[PDB]
């Protein structure tokens, strides 16, 4: 079913800054003690990334906000998470996602973690939640209103039977789950990297590498994506079934991958602990082209520069001497088929354009050459 | 878009003068995707003009239309007796594709008064319960016809619903007939039976008439 | 050149189904699509649906999706359309059309027609009655639901004003004409669909 | 399915053999690019793909990597790197029914080219010349696809040609699709010939010391070769010392 939202504070976007982060492993080779450089789609060091937030505690109206928005997916998505009580438990990929083409779903629940490929209706708002009860003090997850249709699948893979937490929890955030969302070559590439830290805004600075997860081989248009939280509703804050709902407490940084040259160093047992970023600074670029990480007091030639060019010129001579395709198309008297004429019309410079773009010839069968192209094709001598 | 009303209707006019039908859209046609058709009595349509601006393969240059974005008209110069039949619309510039009303040109001449006969029950129509009396209603101009087969003591329908219609004949004359259809019980015992005709031309002529 | 041979008239009955086929002719057969065009009785067109035969894509109505069901044989270049859950108001001609391939489309070539009737009657109609005058005569049928009767006064010799009205259904089912003529006597009556030519004396 | 809409399988986490299709003596043209016809039971691909459609006689030559035409460049395209096998054969018994089969359409006017390994089943109204089609089907306005007519009594140019292109692919990912290939022993402590997924080269196998992450299956040094590897079968992280040469 679909349960549209209300009761939701607006407020504009915020933007932080993503330090040194987004840097995973680019191939499945060990390599130690290694400067190797690669080529592939990262995330710019000192990037400008979105922030969202959903923090809100009793306020007036409060700052009710559900940030669960459609966002597009041009190469990849750094996707960080940095929350303490388990909200963001899943994710939503595709194109248009109307029930008209195959998607995907990354859901999380409580018991397992499908990763089904059905083709679904997915709504305006789609969301989790928990149910918080006074009675008893566990939490009881039954609000999973992501999809209502079920169509074709492509790949279905159930996870593990386990047991979340799902309870709440107040504090600073301990539970940074970096993820690389990518699709290449049909395989939808995704990492992961859960790191500890002490911390509630303004997320850290520092290098983590991200090992890969799994390669999904599902090859399909995606587009489009959409975060999944989970509200904590509970008997303590009643209302509607759409306006009753309370929110928790956590934040999630959505970035883009961009095709950029890194010099990722190798430690001693195999691990990325640095990378350079050969696009950002004239440092970056000169420590990456002398192959190290330390550069010395100099001159260094790093790379050229050359002027491209803007705009395009082409000159020819003046269009003159046409042709008398007017004497044979419009003429006074025809000959019978009988005794048809000739006329072997050479050296000139014709015009086969106010012939075929004129609304006027009936039938114009180009048998041999194709209807265009007839301005590029020097003749010796064209016969009527 | 998906609507077309014809403006004329009918149009009686006189073969030579010039002829103006019209096709109103709800919505706009982007590329003036509009199509005129004519379907002669008994016979399927004849395809005339494609985008509302040139005839397809061989119509006359007579039959004309402009363009316009909400309201086309079509221009039948030198009106022929031979294009006399019934002109549709077409627009293609929708997914569903949706034709219009029909516009009917007649032959156009002098107007005459019809001639009323009525045809009392026969020998072998009173005991069978079909009594089939006709009210003839022949060479009349104007074919809009408001009969009125006083049936009773006031114009009402009752047996008579017949409104038989007539078409186009060679001396642009027409025809019409008042059947009936109640058996031996209403015209055994009645208040009176006149066929009444309020024809555009007179007031009411009735002639040859039998009461009850 | 381009011919749309269409079948003949079907008098079939109520609640029940139809299949009207379009002998195509001209040109090839899978570079024209076809479209199905009904026509009421004074009510004008109505675009059914469409075919493509070199797609095997066949788009219908929004008021058609269910019950209209048109095929197209790529062999003997023949298009069908079969209409299932037909109602009583039916009583249309299907005309055959060789509308282009594209989204937008004319119906420049057409064909013949088909006036299939859905809702049928019973046979033994007719029954002439003189209806003798107290200027003209005619000899007047009544309840025939077979369409193609002819009223041919006098073998076709006072064929001066008959005027053989269209055959209407007033208030019966069964639609019914008039051929009157101005002052031998006996007319001439052949139904035939059925075979009961009866003929009938008017004394005016 | 046609050629514009030609139907790609994904084939792995199997044993594919070869060997039974080449000298099968059916298929008419069985030319491998980048590949041999045979030594190829012995190898180990990663991700390998198979394709199906069917063209005429006379177009069989342009599916290759680097001809060019009209049903190579607007209907089915391959890379000029393209690591594979064109698998063909005549099938003028099933495909072609009297009075002309019309079943199977090839793109014949499009805009541009087409990027290899893509697929375009629109049918839109080619735009020619410069007036607007806008849907309609006329002057300057083709159909992009067109019947083959597929007539038993035609020449070897105009019959149907049933052909399979297989995309082979091999990447330092953990390989699924092998040869029928015998497991032997694995023996360590000596200079032999070893015989891997696909790495092959003679080396002293010994046990390392290093730690492969879970991911990790193949090793390199800084100076890009490859010095450990993981076992197939079992667990084991195997250093590839270099074999005891010198000079005299
Ligand atoms: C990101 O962009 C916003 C404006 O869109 C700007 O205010 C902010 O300073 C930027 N952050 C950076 C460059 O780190
Ligand atoms: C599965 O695919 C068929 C056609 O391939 C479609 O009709 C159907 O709606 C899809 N979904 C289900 C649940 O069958
Ligand atoms: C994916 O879908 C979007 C939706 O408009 C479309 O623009 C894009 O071309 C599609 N990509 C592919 C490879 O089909
Ligand atoms: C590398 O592994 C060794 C164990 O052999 C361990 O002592 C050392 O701390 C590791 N290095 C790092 C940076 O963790
Ligand atoms: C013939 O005359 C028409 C109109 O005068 C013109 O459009 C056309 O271009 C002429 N033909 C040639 C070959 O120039």
């Amino acid at each position: 079913q679909c349960v549209n939202l209300t009761t939701r504070t607006q407020l504009p976007p915020a933007y932080t800054n993503s330090f040194t982060r987004g840097v995973y492993y680019p191939d499945k080779v060990f390599r130690s003690s290694v400067l190797h450089s690669t080529q592939d789609l990262f995330l710019p060091f000192f990037s400008n990334v979105t922030w969202f937030h959903a923090i809100h505690v009793s306020g007036t109206n409060g700052t009710k906000r559900f940030d669960n928005p459609v966002l597009p997916f041009n190469d990849g998505v750094y996707f960080a998470s940095t929350e303490k009580s388990n909200i963001i438990r899943g994710w939503i990929f595709g194109t248009t996602l109307d029930s008209k083409t195959q998607s995907l779903l990354i859901v999380n629940n409580a018991t397992n973690v499908v990763i089904k490929v059905c083709e679904f209706q997915f709504c305006n708002d789609p969301f989790l939640g928990v149910y918080y009860h006074k009675n008893n003090k566990s939490w009881m997850e039954s609000e999973f209103r992501v999809y209502s249709s079920a169509n074709n699948c492509t790949f279905e893979y159930v996870s593990q039977p386990f047991l979340m937490d799902l309870e709440g929890k107040q504090g600073n955030f301990k539970n940074l789950r970096e993820f690389v969302f990518k699709n290449i070559d049909g395989y939808f590439k995704i990492y992961s990297k859960h790191t500890p830290i002490n911390l509630v805004r303004d997320l850290p600075q520092g290098f983590s590498a991200l090992e890969p997860l799994v390669d999904l081989p599902i090859g399909i248009n995606i587009t489009r994506f959409q975060t999944l939280l989970a509200l904590h509703r509970s008997y303590l804050t009643p209302g509607d079934s759409s306006s009753g709902w309370t929110a928790g407490a956590a934040a999630y940084y959505v970035g883009y991958l961009q095709p950029r040259t890194f010099l990722l160093k190798y430690n001693e047992n195999g691990t990325i602990t640095d990378a350079v970023d050969c696009a950002l600074d004239p440092l970056s670029e000169t420590k990456c082209t002398l192959k190290s990480f330390t550069v010395e007091k100099g001159i260094y030639q790093t790379s050229n520069f050359r002027v491209q060019p803007t705009e395009s010129i082409v000159r020819f001579p003046n269009i003159t001497n046409l042709c008398p395709f007017g004497e044979v198309f419009n003429a006074t008297r025809f000959a019978s088929v009988y005794a048809w004429n000739r006329k072997r019309i050479s050296n000139c410079v014709a015009d086969y354009s106010v012939l075929y773009n004129s609304a006027s010839f009936s039938t114009f069968k180009c048998y041999g050459v194709s209807p265009t192209k007839l301005n590029d094709l020097c003749f010796t001598n064209v016969y009527a | 878009e998906i609507v077309l009303t014809q403006s004329p209707g009918t149009l009686s006019l006189s073969p030579g003068e010039r002829a103006t039908l019209s096709c109103r859209a709800s919505q706009s046609i982007n590329n003036r995707h509009l199509a005129w058709y004519q379907q002669k009595r008994g016979q399927a349509p004849r395809f005339l003009i494609y985008g509302a601006a040139s005839r397809a393969t061989g119509i006359p240059d007579r039959f004309s239309g402009s363009g316009s974005g909400t309201d086309f008209t079509l221009t039948i110069s030198r009106l022929e007796p031979e294009d006399f039949a019934v002109y549709y619309c077409q627009q293609y510039g929708s997914s569903p594709p949706t034709f219009g009303q029909g516009t009917k040109v007649e032959i156009k001449r002098t107007v005459a008064a019809p001639s009323v006969f009525i045809f009392p029950p026969s020998d072998e129509q009173l005991k069978s319960g079909t009594a089939s009396v006709v009210c003839l209603l022949n060479n009349f101009y104007p074919r809009e016809a408001k009969v009125q087969w006083k049936v009773d003591n006031a114009l009402q329908s009752g047996n008579s619903q017949e409104s038989v219609t007539e078409q186009d004949s060679k001396d642009s004359t027409y025809s019409l007939s008042s059947t009936l259809t109640l058996s031996k019980a209403d015209y055994e015992k009645h208040k009176v039976y006149a066929c009444e005709v309020t024809h555009q031309g007179l007031s009411s002529p009735v002639t040859k008439s039998f009461n009850r | 050149q381009v011919q749309l041979v269409q079948s003949g008239a079907e008098v079939k009955r109520p609640g029940s189904s139809v299949k009207v086929s379009c002998k195509a002719s001209g040109d090839t057969f899978i570079n024209y699509a076809f479209s199905w065009v009904r026509q009421a009785p004074g009510q004008g067109l109505e675009w059914m649906g469409r075919i493509i035969p070199i797609l095997d894509i066949a788009h219908y109505a929004q008021k058609f999706q269910g019950r209209l069901t048109i095929t197209a044989d790529k062999s003997t270049d023949t298009a069908y359309m079969e209409l299932t859950s037909l109602k009583s108001d039916d009583t249309a001609v299907y005309f055959c059309a060789r509308v282009f391939r594209g989204s937008q489309y004319w119906f420049d070539p057409w064909g013949q027609g088909t006036l299939v009737t859905v809702s049928s009657a019973s046979t033994k109609g007719p029954s002439v009655f003189p209806l003798a005058p107290s200027a003209a005569l005619g000899c007047l049928v009544k309840d025939y639901f077979p369409e193609p009767v002819t009223v041919s006064w006098n073998s076709g010799a006072l064929t001066s004003g008959v005027h053989t009205f269209p055959a209407v259904l007033q208030s019966s089912g069964l639609y019914s004409l008039s051929s009157v003529v101005t002052v031998t006597y006996i007319c001439n009556v052949n139904h035939k669909p059925s075979n009961t030519k009866v003929d009938k004396r008017v004394e005016p | 399915a046609s050629v514009y809409a030609w139907n790609r399988k994904r084939i792995s986490n199997c044993v594919a053999d070869y060997s039974v299709l080449y000298n099968s003596a059916s298929f008419s043209t069985f030319k491998c690019y980048g590949v041999s016809p045979t030594k190829l039971n012995d190898l180990c691909f990663t991700n390998v793909y198979a394709d199906s459609f069917v063209i005429r006689g006379d177009e069989v030559r342009q599916i290759a990597p680097g001809q060019t035409g009209k049903i190579a460049d607007y209907n089915y395209k391959l890379p000029d790197d393209f690591t594979g096998c064109v698998i063909a054969w005549n099938s003028n018994n099933l495909d072609s029914k009297v009075g002309g089969n019309y079943n199977y359409l090839y793109r014949l006017f499009r805009k541009s080219n087409l990027k290899p390994f893509e697929r375009d089943i629109s049918t839109e109204i080619y735009q020619a010349g410069s007036t607007p089609c806008n849907g309609v089907e006329g002057f300057n306005c083709y159909f992009p696809l067109q019947s083959y007519g597929f007539q038993p009594t035609n020449g070897v140019g105009y019959q149907p040609y049933r052909v399979v292109v297989l995309s082979f692919e091999l990447l330092h990912a953990p390989a699924t699709v092998c040869g029928p290939k015998k497991s032997t022993n694995l023996v360590k402590n000596k200079c032999v010939n070893f015989n891997f997924n696909g790495l092959t080269g003679t080396g002293v196998l010994t046990e390392s010391n290093k730690k492969f992450l879970p991911f990790q299956q193949f090793g390199r040094d800084i100076a890009d070769t490859t010095d450990a590897v993981r076992d197939p079968q079992t667990l084991e992280i195997l250093d590839i010392t270099p074999c005891s040469f010198g000079g005299v």
